[PDB]
């Protein structure tokens, strides 16, 4: 009988979360690196969407299965941030290991993460002013579309797609 | 010649005190222990704005000491319904709350948490005068305290360590001499004698925090409950050394420990069940009784003769009859319930629990008096994010 | 690619609720959590601090993929979070070295950042629910 004692039982989840976060952390922002994949039919695709890479890769772990839904819920409602949600979830778990070394009960650390998330979410209502000028806002929107297409899927940054 | 266990012989011998035997005390108290729980009346006290009460002990026939989440130590005068606070002692250097309180076998030294949750503070009884400075032996908060002797005390911590503090004959003699001679008390400076960790078993080595301690005066054993699901037994007759470890049926919310001196059984709380441990039995031979309060957790446990009192997060106290192997029924399990006490609708409540106006006051501590007829109950709201207190005397 | 571009702009044109993420909004949220860790005397205070540190994984990763030192790069944004509240000045993602979000053109929808945090914390709760069958309250200690 093989038993996983303490951090060993959680290490399975930590390693899986790092296995994905290692690719998500390199894809964040306009400077993110795209992920190229070859399908089972020999079809090469280029994506920077966390949901796509998690669904296209062969799932062999509970975390890898759950992370698919984690990113899918982001693009279905919001769009961008499919890689950021995974990185944040992995970081919370990575710090959870340190909390266990403090001797804090595994459930109590989970409770603290939920409480902190509630405050971090609500604090976003005050972060960033609600006054935007149409002319000043047009420029970052153009740059965002150019980096969204040109750094994630298409290496030639189609002028028509980003501008239209 | 048969053994006489009847209370009739006790009554007729007590009137003359002609070598009246003490063997009748077991029946006297056990008989009352079955009938008392259903006849108790509630006497609620107002604790003011104290955060929570986590631990309590009987100091006199009229007063019970109580520890708090804010590190404030105080005594509830149940005879006059008055609240008296005790000054919080500082450490030797300026480097949570009080989760446990214990009295030495001689009832002369009170051990509670100090201003710093990682330090032990010592108070003098019955005067409440300070005895010693807060120590710095632990690197983390102290969650458990147990007096292994009249001069020695052991305190646990979140990191699984247990500090061993010993008062020498010279220190105790000078401390007592100063308190009786000088009207103004003078406290002594102390440090821990040794620091030992609980054994590392095949269970979670990280969740090694010691949440509860209990001392067996008959066998000089120090029991300890960890949150990794294992129970640890240490010898504390003269020095601190490990004896045995046993497996608990549940590894969740194992926060309370009590020892039945008449049964040689360690009672360990859990998320729902009370475990009955026997150091003489195999590590897997542990019985469990369900408190029926599933999902709320068992917060306190104690023995009154053969009746086990179990405090839960719903603010109720259950009574288990060891001889009958069942919970006592009300004259439908018999249970006491806490009052409203005081709830703090502070910013934390507003941020996390704004959808609920009132929470039941969980039973964090309870204790029987020397007669066994008065049961002090104290606690506060179950959620860790809320502040609020309750206390009352059942009689 | 068009879905993400069109969603961000659609929300920013319909309403002016924007978040300058990438290190500015994350550090601000980290402070709000840390403040509660100090206000709350309880056992979970350390776990909340851990959350506040985890929020910094994003600017860290954004500078980790770049040639910039992520520790030195996040130093300025953290210091600014102390100097001023609710900053819109985070780390650059265009490797320009200018700590801003209005000149680096890194903009996201306010609801988008809220959704990212909400989803990530749900993942944590599900995996740190080790063997409790009945759903408990946040029991005390």
């Amino acid at each position: 009988k093989s038993r996983l004692m303490g951090l060993e039982a959680l290490k399975s989840h930590i390693m899986a979360a790092k296995a994905v976060a290692n690719t998500m952390r390199t894809s964040l922002g306009p400077n993110g690196l795209d992920k190229m994949m070859v399908d089972k039919d020999g079809d090469v695709t280029v994506t920077n969407d966390g949901a796509t890479i998690l669904s296209m890769m062969d799932v062999d772990h509970q975390i890898a299965k759950l992370m698919v839904e984690l990113s899918k819920s982001q693009d279905d409602e919001i769009g961008d941030g499919t890689t950021g949600v995974v990185v944040l979830a992995g970081a919370l778990l990575e710090e959870a290991e340190q909390l266990l070394d403090r001797g804090i009960h595994p459930i109590r650390i989970a409770d603290g993460y939920e409480q902190a998330a509630r405050v971090a979410i609500e604090h976003l209502d005050k972060i960033s002013d609600s006054v935007l000028v149409d002319i000043k806002d047009t420029e970052p929107l153009i740059q965002t579309a150019k980096t969204t297409l040109g750094s994630k899927v298409v290496n030639s940054c189609h002028r028509q797609m980003a501008e239209i | 010649p048969p053994v006489k266990r009847s209370l009739v012989y006790y009554l007729k011998n007590r009137e003359v005190r002609l070598q009246n035997e003490t063997s009748y005390s077991r029946v006297l108290h056990g008989y009352a222990a079955q009938q008392l729980p259903s006849l108790l009346k509630e006497r609620e006290f107002h604790l003011g704005t104290l955060n929570k009460v986590f631990a309590s002990q009987w100091l006199n026939h009229r007063q019970v000491v109580c520890g708090t989440k804010c590190n404030t130590l105080f005594v509830v005068d149940v005879q006059t319904s008055q609240i008296t606070k005790i000054p919080i002692l500082k450490d030797r250097e300026p480097g949570c709350g009080i989760h446990a309180i214990e009295l030495n076998p001689s009832r002369t030294l009170l051990a509670t948490g100090g201003d710093n949750p990682n330090s032990l503070a010592i108070y003098r009884l019955p005067t409440l005068d300070p005895v010693c400075v807060g120590d710095d032996g632990h690197k983390d908060w102290i969650f458990s305290i147990a007096w292994i002797s009249d001069t020695m005390a052991v305190s646990g911590s979140r990191d699984g360590s247990m500090g061993l503090w010993e008062v020498t004959d010279d220190v105790l003699t000078k401390s007592d001499a100063r308190h009786n001679v000088s009207r103004v008390p003078v406290y002594a400076h102390i440090t821990h004698k040794a620091l030992k960790d609980i054994p590392k078993e095949d269970t979670n080595p990280d969740n090694c925090k010691v949440r509860a301690l209990a001392f067996n005066n008959k066998n000089k054993e120090l029991g300890a409950v960890s949150l990794d699901g294992y129970f640890h037994l240490w010898k504390a007759e003269n020095t601190l050394s490990k004896l045995l470890s046993t497996k608990l049926p549940y590894c969740r919310e194992n926060v309370c420990l009590a020892y039945g001196s008449e049964w040689s059984v360690y009672a360990v709380g859990s998320q729902a069940h009370v475990s009955f441990l026997d150091p003489r039995q195999p590590s897997y031979n542990v019985k469990s009784v369900c408190s029926r309060e599933r999902g709320s957790g068992i917060r306190s446990v104690s023995f009154y003769e053969h009746i086990i009192t179990v405090g839960t997060g719903q603010g109720s106290l259950l009574f288990y009859d060891i001889r009958a192997q069942r919970f006592l029924e009300e004259r439908e399990n018999l249970k006491l319930t806490t009052g409203k006490g005081w709830l703090n609708h502070d910013e934390t409540w507003r941020n996390y629990f704004s959808d609920i106006d009132f929470f039941p006051n969980a039973v964090y501590t309870h204790c029987y008096d020397s007669s066994g007829t008065k049961l002090f109950v104290a606690g506060g709201p179950l959620p860790s994010g809320l502040h609020g207190n309750y206390a009352g005397l059942w009689s | 690619s068009l879905h993400d571009a069109l969603c961000v702009i659609r929300n920013l044109i319909r309403d002016n609720r924007v978040v300058y993420g990438g290190g500015a909004a994350e550090i601000s949220c980290a402070l709000a959590v840390s403040q509660e860790a100090d206000k709350c005397p309880t056992l979970e205070q350390y776990a909340m601090r851990a959350f506040a540190d985890a929020l910094e994984v994003i600017p860290m990763a954004l500078s980790e993929n770049s040639g910039m030192n992520p520790i030195q790069t996040m130093t300025e944004v953290r210091a600014r979070q102390v100097k001023e509240m609710n900053p819109a000045l985070g780390i650059d993602c265009l490797h320009k070295g200018t700590n801003d979000m209005k000149q680096q053109h890194v903009i996201e929808t306010l609801i988008g950042k809220k959704q990212q945090i909400s989803l990530a914390t749900q993942m944590v709760r599900m995996i740190l629910k080790i063997d409790d069958i009945r759903k408990p309250g946040e029991s005390e200690e």
